[PDB]
């Protein structure tokens, strides 16, 4: 990742300051308090995670494949438009050369 | 204990809805391509055909001495029903007393006639709308602009006076 | 209420991500954010026709999630697809980088 | 078969979608606890304890109006407070769904001419009180002009070649101005010598000749070959 | 209202609608209600009739 | 909630932040007391803000200094600057202005580099 | 020195058998094709219901 | 005022109780809303000076195109308005008709200078701050919003010392040195 | 660069020559290093890697 | 391919790292180098932008959010890792109920 | 030119620029009329023709 230096980032403007939060080293009370459920609930959590990452990776595959589709459609479309514009700028000169 | 940055209240032309240019305070619709069509074939039309005429087609018919129903019949080799919309008839009547021959050849009991329901007599708009609604129509026309509109919308055959008889283009079963 | 949305909050996620539950189903592209007013309901197959759509008393469940978890072919597909997505996603990131460095270091 | 769905309101008022892994067009049930033609039902427990209210699956292969809804019609006029004049209420198949879409505060006049369908219509209209069954020929609206007054939408599922005249007569008697006219046109039952687009164009022309402005048509193709729904409104002055 | 120099026109709740660049020093305003005319006179020797409807 | 005051003392690249507040009288540099500030021959350079004005000014306030950067002598010069101008700023804000400018007069008569550094240099002749 | 060519091009009949199967698989994409009605029990729409889209031809 | 019907709107088309033609589209109101101008007559006090500049620019462009009087005074006026800050470029003389504008004279006001120097989050905040007496140019405190700040005189727009705003920005970065009062 | 030459005489013979890595990063050899014999100092278009091979195309 | 043979537009295969030089894995080729270089260039571009903003901070920059937001000892930005809709410290009666 | 004072200079330069630009510029774009209302432009034309 982009590692901006501390000498630069302490002297940044107020809008451009980089919100970098430090890791937690103390076993805080809310984290040592909070309960997680087990068995059927942890396999429900595992299942929902697997379903959501399969959905997200399928969507990323689909949109990358659409990007690869539409760049080559852009290429052939620009070739056909260039041929068309060449035909127009010679037909206009024909028209005016006759009239 | 007043407020700071006190201003005189004026009206906001960007915001005030009492004035006229600020009086401007979803369901998509993608019409399906017709079940009458193959890719660009229009597999559903079958004789007896029905053909929408317009005014320059009638004028070119009389200028080339082609009968309407007999020219249609020996163009398509099928039984034709020609249709004059009320806007095409309005256009022929508005053409004046020079075109009396064309008007009373359009007044023919063999030429049936539709009843368009709109304001104005723009026959190109009426023909384009009622043909892209239904795809059961041949369009007989000689306008260059209407010919380009009709041959850009798919599945619609186009007939036109060319030479000394009628020609037909986007109908793939003519012989 | 949010108290009931925190009970049906998982099968609404399943209906939102329908498209990646079976590899052969392939829905039409909608978005389907959670509607403001809904109701969770159970299908009554009546007592007229049997054995065709009939899910018996011994396998009726209480969410869509328990049915999808009880499906063992879907568990095969989800575990397999998740492992291949996992090993694609960790392809060259950090364990690869430090084993390349240890490859440099070992000799 | 014992699965769980989520009910969600459709764009159209009074009808719903049950999302599962296959989603269902669904209406509320006016007579809870029994099915009318063997469709499946959905029972929600809505919150004195919560009450079990239920819903009925609308089958598009057994209802032209449901085929139209889930093919996508921009405006049905069948709405949750309205009065619908159903013409050709051939049994209680679609009339039950129109009845409970229309709701307890609205009225469905179900006109049918045959008599064993009329017997089943009356036994269905017992448990659905918002159905007025009218056993009479729709080709003569004067024979039941005393039983019906000022409907808001006409639906026409008649399958006769004098369809447009039947629709025009019933509209001129009982429909109000700018009310709804929903037509299910069957091409083969009108006439089979011409193609489907010719007969749909002729029927739409007949409607505007009887001053019903068509707003919309839909072919409803995956459920019925060579059918159509034409949705229009009764303009009565100025289709222009 | 006829202010320091210019006559101003305010709506019901007091927002300023118009500052009249003519009507240079009014001291007397009077409306003609059947004709919709604001009539203005003052320290200048001029009398100005201003149609309120058209403007 | 407490009356407190923060000042800064700088020499070449050392910098010292001094927080002065009301208290019992403890003077602490980098957590350790002031009597531990090495190199131990410049401990009186650190002490002279105290001995120039008396310890009865420091009998009611506690100072803490955090010194980073620099070297040994740059850090003792940053410490003495931070202590001096922190005592002046505390007596300005929370004690009377007469003791404020008596402290300024005493420090400025000893050397005004206790209060104002020599900062931007050279001269391009 | 010929290019690699097609087994389906080696028969003029099989090529039109397999470009008509391709065409009538593309026709399911553009229209909605009447497949033959309800096969068994009505299972549901199997692909989704859009409540926002209306695929109907408006007049004029 | 009551959304006239078709016969009324056809019969009295020129009736408008809000927008008149002497209003000039309420542009005094529009730019005084943009740059938050207190008193009503500042737009027209600036419009007189824009009309002076454009009247001289017309009467100076009506001189022959090569004489040194026209060239000297055009360049001299162009330099003066760029140095004052109304003009943003002293290159072309069509700026002396097109780009001379009450909004340019209003962008040179003290709260707008402030807001562009990021010294206040909005022009209304800058108005409130210099009304509350936080802002000095040079040494002396500036108290009114309408103060026009030239290009060389915008280097000295700061806060007063002993400002609470100066104190809270210094203590946000905890660079506050309480020796010099902030 | 380590071993394409056996001696500083050889590198002196080849000074200023354009080399490139297999990544197409162009470069030039500048001066023979003193104590390791065929080792030299080259300058490249940007930072080359430890997994590269430089190339002096001769004939 | 208008006048090109398919035996002419063949597939040239790419070479591997030498087995003697194998501990530095994967001899990288021009696609790998451009993936390296444009990454380095976009990160240097954003570093140069941040350095220019640090040069043009303008220290008379007041925001209203520099009352709530604060700064650690080294000068960087404290980002509270909990909430910003919650509170990190909870009251005595809240602790009584949770305990 | 270099001796022609104001209104003669403005209209002279405008006439020259019109005559130069009337060759290649479009006829619907070179000579744009000032927008005058109908009932006063027609009266302008009638008095000018008188
Ligand atoms: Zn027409």
């Amino acid at each position: 990742g982009l590692k901006v230096p501390k000498a630069v980032q302490k002297e940044l403007p107020f809008k451009s300051q980089i919100h970098q939060m430090k890791p937690q080293k103390k076993k805080t009370y809310m984290a040592k308090r909070a309960v997680v459920l087990g068995g059927d609930e942890k396999k429900a959590r595992s299942f929902i995670q697997k379903v959501l990452t399969i959905s997200k990776a399928k969507d990323s595959k689909r949109k990358e494949q659409k990007a690869s589709q539409r760049k080559e459609r852009l290429k052939k479309l620009a070739k056909m438009e260039e041929e068309k514009s060449q035909r127009d700028k010679e037909k206009k000169k024909e028209y005016f050369a006759q009239n | 204990t007043r407020k700071f940055g006190l201003v005189k209240r004026t009206l906001n032309t960007k915001k005030d809805q009492r004035l006229k240019k600020n009086q401007e305070n979803l369901t998509r619709n993608i019409p399906q391509v017709s079940s009458a069509l193959f890719f660009q074939y229009n597999q559903a039309i079958k004789p007896p055909y029905q053909v929408l005429i317009d005014t320059n087609f009638i004028n070119f018919s009389i200028q080339k001495k082609v009968d309407i129903v007999r020219g249609m019949m020996d163009c398509l080799l099928a039984k034709c029903n020609p249709l004059i919309t009320d806007c095409v008839m309005a256009e022929l009547e508005k053409l004046g007393p020079k075109y009396r021959i064309a008007l009373k050849l359009a007044r023919d009991p063999r030429i049936k006639r539709l009843s368009c329901s709109h304001k104005g007599t723009y026959a190109d708009d009426c023909l384009v709308h009622r043909v892209l609604q239904h795809k059961c129509y041949i369009v007989a026309t000689n306008d260059a602009g209407l010919k380009q509109r009709i041959r850009k919308i798919p599945g619609i055959p186009l007939m036109s006076v060319g030479g000394h008889a009628y020609v037909i283009e986007k109908l793939p079963d003519v012989f | 209420d949010d108290n009931m949305r925190r009970e049906v909050q998982r099968d609404l996620l399943l209906i939102k991500h329908r498209a990646a539950l079976d590899p052969k189903r392939h829905y039409k592209k909608q978005r389907w954010e959670v509607p403001e007013r809904f109701a969770i309901g159970t299908i009554i197959e009546d007592k007229s026709e049997f054995y065709s759509s009939r899910m018996n008393r011994k396998e009726r469940k209480s969410t869509i999630l328990e049915t999808l978890m009880g499906d063992e072919a879907s568990n095969k597909y989800f575990k397999r697809k998740y492992n291949e997505i996992q090993e694609k996603s960790t392809s060259g990131r950090k364990a690869h980088y430090k084993k390349m460095k240890e490859m440099r270091k070992k000799r | 078969g014992g699965a769980k769905v989520v009910i969600e309101p459709h764009r159209h008022a009074g009808v719903y979608i049950a999302r599962g892994k296959e989603d269902l067009l669904v209406t509320k049930n006016m007579a809870p606890g029994e099915s009318v033609y063997g469709e499946k039902r959905i029972s929600v427990e809505e919150p004195v304890p919560p009450t079990k209210v239920e819903y009925r699956v609308w089958n598009p292969f057994r209802s032209k109006l449901a085929a139209g809804i889930m093919g996508g019609l921009d405006e049905l006029f069948i709405a949750p407070g309205k009065k619908v004049l159903y013409l050709g209420a051939a049994s209680g198949t679609s009339v039950s769904h129109v009845s409970d879409v229309v709701g307890p505060e609205g009225v469905v006049y179900a006109v049918e001419f045959s008599h064993r369908p009329g017997r089943e219509l009356i036994s269905m209209a017992k448990k659905r009180p918002n159905i007025i069954p009218i056993i009479e020929d729709a080709r003569h609206p004067q024979k039941y002009r005393m039983l019906i007054g000022m409907v808001d939408c006409v639906f026409a599922d008649v399958a006769q070649p004098d369809q447009a005249r039947i629709i025009a007569l019933n509209s001129h008697m009982f429909l109000k101005d700018q009310g709804g006219v929903v037509i299910s046109i069957k091409a083969n039952c009108i006439d089979s010598t011409v193609d489907a687009e010719t007969v749909f164009a002729r029927e739409v022309q007949k409607l505007r000749e009887e001053r019903i402005k068509p707003l919309e048509q839909l072919t409803l193709e995956p459920y019925e070959r060579d059918h159509c729904i034409v949705v229009g409104r009764y303009m009565r002055s100025g289709l222009k | 209202v006829a202010q320091k120099k210019y006559t101003f026109i305010y709506d019901h709740e007091g927002t300023e609608l118009h500052r009249l660049k003519q009507h240079i020093e009014a001291r007397h305003l009077d409306f003609l209600p059947y004709h919709y005319l604001l009539v203005t006179a003052g320290e200048t020797g001029w009398l100005k009739y201003h149609d309120v409807s058209t403007g | 909630a407490v009356p407190s005051v923060q000042t800064f003392g700088k020499k070449k690249s050392a910098t010292a932040v001094a927080h002065v507040k009301a208290g019992k009288g403890l003077i602490k540099v980098n957590g350790s007391p002031i009597t531990l500030v090495e190199p131990e021959i410049l401990r009186f350079k650190v002490y002279e803000p105290l001995l120039l004005v008396g310890l009865d000014k420091f009998s009611n306030i506690d100072i803490r200094v955090r010194v980073t950067g620099g070297g040994h002598v740059s850090q003792v010069y940053a410490i003495r600057q931070a202590i001096a101008k922190g005592l002046v700023a505390y007596h300005q804000k929370y004690v009377d202005e007469q003791s404020k400018n008596e402290l300024k007069k005493a420090f400025t008569s000893y050397d005004r580099t206790l209060l104002i550094a020599d900062s931007r240099r050279p001269e391009p002749k | 020195l010929t290019p690699k060519r097609n087994k389906d091009n080696r028969n003029s009949r099989v090529k039109k058998r397999k470009k008509y199967q391709k065409a009538q698989k593309k026709l399911k994409s553009v229209r909605a094709v009447y497949s033959g009605g309800q096969s068994g029990v009505y299972e549901g729409e199997k692909t989704g219901i859009k409540k926002g889209l209306t695929r109907s031809v408006k007049f004029k | 005022v009551r959304k006239l019907k078709h016969h009324e709107q056809k019969l009295l088309k020129k009736v408008d109780f809000l927008e008149w033609k002497q209003d000039q589209g309420h542009r005094d109101t529009q730019v005084m809303r943009t740059y938050h101008i207190q008193n009503r007559e500042d737009y027209h006090k600036y419009n007189r000076i824009c009309g002076d500049i454009r009247r001289l620019a017309n009467k100076l462009s009506l001189l022959p195109p090569t004489d040194p009087f026209r060239r000297k005074h055009e360049q001299l006026l162009l330099d003066k308005l760029y140095a004052m800050g109304v003009l943003t470029t002293k290159s072309k003389i069509s700026d002396l008709e097109n780009k001379v504008t009450v909004s340019a004279i209003c962008r040179r006001r003290l709260p707008v200078i402030m807001h562009r120097l990021k010294m206040a989050e909005t022009i209304q905040d800058a108005v409130k701050f210099i009304e509350q007496g936080h802002v000095r140019v040079g040494p002396n405190l500036i108290n009114d919003p309408a103060y026009l700040v030239t290009r060389n005189m915008e280097d000295y727009v700061t806060w007063v010392d002993n400002s609470k705003i100066k104190k809270t920005l210094l203590r946000y970065r905890n660079q506050i040195d309480d020796f010099d009062f902030s | 660069i380590k071993d394409m030459f056996s001696s500083a005489m050889e590198v002196a013979r080849f000074e200023g020559a354009q080399i490139k890595t297999v990544s197409g990063i162009r470069g030039e050899i500048k001066r023979a290093l003193s104590k390791p014999e065929g080792h030299y100092r080259a300058a490249f278009e940007d930072k080359i890697l430890m997994s590269d091979i430089v190339i002096l195309r001769s004939w | 391919a208008k006048l090109v043979h398919d035996v002419q537009k063949k597939q040239h295969r790419e070479r591997s790292q030498l087995t003697s030089r194998s501990r530095y894995g994967f001899l990288e080729k021009h696609k790998d180098y451009v993936k390296r270089a444009q990454d380095f260039h976009r990160k240097q571009s954003t570093l140069k932008v941040l350095r220019e903003k640090a040069k043009e901070r303008n220290p008379d920059e007041y925001y209203h959010a520099m009352h709530s937001r604060k700064t650690d000892a080294k000068g960087l930005l404290i980002s509270s890792r909990h909430g910003d809709e919650e509170d990190e410290s909870l009251s005595m009666d809240q602790v009584k109920l949770l305990k | 030119d270099d001796q022609v004072i104001g209104k003669a200079r403005s209209r002279t330069l405008e006439m020259r620029l019109n005559r130069l630009s009337r060759v290649n510029g479009h006829q619907d774009k070179i000579n744009k009329l000032e927008k005058v209302p109908m009932h006063i432009r027609r009266g302008m034309i009638d008095k000018h023709v008188k």
